[PDB]
RNA sequence: UCAACGCCGGGAACCUCACCGGGGGCGACGGCAAGGCCAGGCUGAAGGUCUUGCCGGCGAGAGGAGGUGCAUGGCCGCCGUCAGCUCGUACCGUGAGGCGUCCACUUAAGUGUGGUAACGAGCGAGACCCGCGCCCCCAGUUGCCAGUCCUCCCCGCUGGGGAGGAGGCACUCUGGGGGGACCGCCGGCGAUAAGCCGGAGGAAGGAGCGGGCGACGGUAGGUCAGUAUGCCCCGAAACCCCCGGGCUACACGCGCGCUACAAUGGGCGGGACAAUGGGAUCCGACCCCGAAAGGGGAAGGGAAUCCCCUAAACCCGCCCUCAGUUCGGAUCGCGGGCUGCAACUCGCCCGCGUGAAGCUGGAAUCCCUAGUACCCGCGUGUCAUCAUCGCGCGGCGAAUACGU
């Protein structure tokens, strides 16, 4: 009918988004957009380093559009590879970056402060970062860093702030990274200004 | 001859866009129109349980998907059909057309 | 030898359905064509376009 | 509770300490003035501000 | 214990499955043919195994509903939708730490007004989002039909009353935008402030009503048996399939509920009036078989078009007239059917018979402030069938207090 079509679109695009999330980790994966047309289905991939996606000597761009056919059955499609400018305001890329750092071996306080100042220097009214796990010895704990303004609860929590979550797999176990960012063009209902 | 267009979407702005566009294309030309006609809104509700285990009091999570619908009849004149099929519709809207 | 390794087909019951995301058996939403368990829907719902609204 | 908040009171005190020649001791007049002078997307807040300004002026005519 | 016990969406016939009995298959890659089939026997059955022939050219790991929730993540529950938690600078103190964040009045509120070794900010509150109720504008089909015109039908005492159809949107309704309520006006109290209380006005009054979002942290609280995940363990088994059993076993103790122990009622016959939601090998009107359960044709419908859908409690008339009964309705027997590969273990439904405890309940204890509780039934979730359950819907509709 109608609901069936909407929901099937949602489910298919979400499963694709997750597959790409996991199989394009290094490049940076910020989003996705599938457009339906009679000329075939277009699929645009957002990212920071399109080169990794491109695969200069091929072996990636055909892998991609032939797995989309083999498994998820997209109508004779092809893909565009865009790029994010000012990616320091999308929280998912930043969370994955921080997790990759932790896996490399950086100290969590070092890396967290690095990320916070890099997100400040580029435009942000507030940022909050949270880590959880076996940071210091066996007994797990949770740590929290913050700057600026935030809107934890209400409607603006949903509609203004950008959130992201990721996992880091270390020699011992798993560490959870949560990032939340408030862009510069965010205005609250209480912030009025007199003419 | 008449033509009837049905529009459905999760967004009211796209619907208003398409309505204004076809209304203006039909007005600038000479064609008697119909609508826009609002049909009732279709709500898909799903109430689930939050906890992934059994223990704990039962707190339930109610999700909702609202879908807004519109209807139009345009009278399918000589050039009206060919100039209306030449519309730039967003891909979050479902548009269908039927000739009566 | 290749026969005694893989399932009898099921057109009904409980082993007929399975979660698209994880692969669970018992609890599955079937409402309006969805095929997710009660756990994965609560995580992927704000992507599908659902809201609280209550 | 029928309490006025600090930022509401602050906005009203400012709009009454500057641009005073506009408001009077009636409510709808000051509603119009407030919506004329502010960037607002609500009505309860505007009415609250207008009534606070009404109070302010109706006892400023008396002083203390 | 609150915060386990109609909870794990846990209504398990096979599958689910993790348990019991038996049978059979799985070794990536790296180093010194594999595999397949007719006819029959072993076998619960089986090129699994052999009889008879023919076709083909030692180490690691996959995987795990196996342990560890006292190794983790994430998600939920409780203190708590409580009003609390912090920062910068200054000052007091050897220091841990304090002040601000205290006192008086006020508020649902660390919500606010005044005084002060403090002056100022943040995160929670409020703001924000959704819906109900009154008014206005646009709009008018798949929704509605008053007035208009044609037809057609029936009835007394000739005036009244219904169905089509054209044709309209007026009333109803649908869904977009906008207004309206703010302690604003009116007399006290307090302090001349903050606010509270009368009274007026007002579809509605005092955050209008009902909800959502739920902080810094704690609870070694629950979850490895939702997915993800470290260490150990099984790796030819604890992996992966099938075929039968069990989770439905019953001297008992408990939790939550259903049905009742009568007349503020049981039965038979006739009269009525809804809303929320859902529908592809799905909902099935209409007609025909059958006493009923049910069976054979089949229009329409991809959802304001058709169906599921003339709900029950309630009103009227007759029988029963305080009785283990015309209350009660368990338990058993013979019979007839549906869903399903398969209904004994162990499924739902029907018809006739049988007719068990129960006659208002100790000590104790639970839920509720208005369209609320009590009472009545209805979709939906699970679903090949099966609802004494969960989440919602309407119909009838109070009693008491405005406190401590
Ligand atoms: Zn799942």
């Amino acid at each position: 009918a109608i609901e069936r079509y909407f929901i099937k679109e949602g489910v298919k695009e979400m499963l694709i988004d997750e597959f790409l999330e996991k199989e394009l980790r290094r490049a940076g994966y910020g989003g996705l957009d599938i457009k339906k047309t009679p000329l075939g289905t277009k699929v645009t991939i957002f990212a920071a380093n399109p080169g990794y996606v491109i695969g200069r000597g091929g072996r990636r761009i055909r892998e991609l559009t032939r797995i989309l056919e083999k498994q998820f059955g997209l109508e004779n499609p092809q893909i565009e590879v865009e790029e994010i400018k000012n990616p320091y305001l999308n929280a998912k890329v930043q969370a994955v970056r921080l997790a990759q750092a932790l896996e490399r071996g950086i100290h969590f306080r070092r890396a967290a402060y690095s990320a916070i100042r890099a997100i400040m220097r580029n435009g942000a009214r507030g940022v909050e970062i949270r880590l959880s796990g076996k940071l210091t010895g066996e007994r797990a704990k949770s740590v929290r860093f913050y700057q600026g303004y935030l809107a934890k609860v209400g409607n603006p929590a949903e509609t203004l702030v950008s959130r992201g979550y990721a996992q880091a797999q270390l020699k011992l176990g798993v560490i959870g990274v949560k990032v939340s960012i408030m862009p510069p063009d965010a205005k609250l209902p209480d912030e009025i200004e007199i003419k | 001859q008449k033509a009837r267009i049905k529009l459905a979407s999760t967004n009211i702005k796209a619907l208003n866009e398409v309505t204004d566009q076809i209304k203006q294309i039909a007005e600038r030309t000479g064609v008697r129109m119909s609508g826009p006609i609002p049909l009732p809104t279709k709500r898909i509700r799903i109430t689930t349980r939050k906890s992934p285990d059994g223990e704990g009091s039962a707190t339930f999570d109610r999700f909702e998907l609202r879908v807004h619908k519109r209807l139009v009849d345009i009278e399918a004149d000589e050039r009206a059909m060919r100039q209306i099929m030449r519309i730039r519709v967003p891909e979050d809207v479902t548009i269908e057309i039927e000739l009566i | 030898k290749a026969d005694y390794n893989k399932r009898k087909p099921r057109k009904f019951g409980k082993g007929a359905r399975r979660c698209m995301r994880c692969g669970q058996y018992g609890p599955i939403i079937r409402i309006h064509g969805l095929m997710l368990c009660r756990h994965c829907f609560r995580e992927v719902a704000p992507k599908l376009g659902f809201k609280k609204y209550e | 509770g029928n309490i006025k908040q600090t930022f509401i009171k602050r906005t009203a005190r400012e709009l009454f300490d500057r641009y005073p020649d506009k408001f009077t001791r009636d409510f709808e007049h000051n509603k119009k003035m407030v919506a004329e002078l502010t960037n607002v997307t609500s009505k309860t807040i505007r009415n609250r501000i207008a009534g606070y300004i009404t109070r302010l002026v109706r006892m400023k005519e008396e002083g203390k």
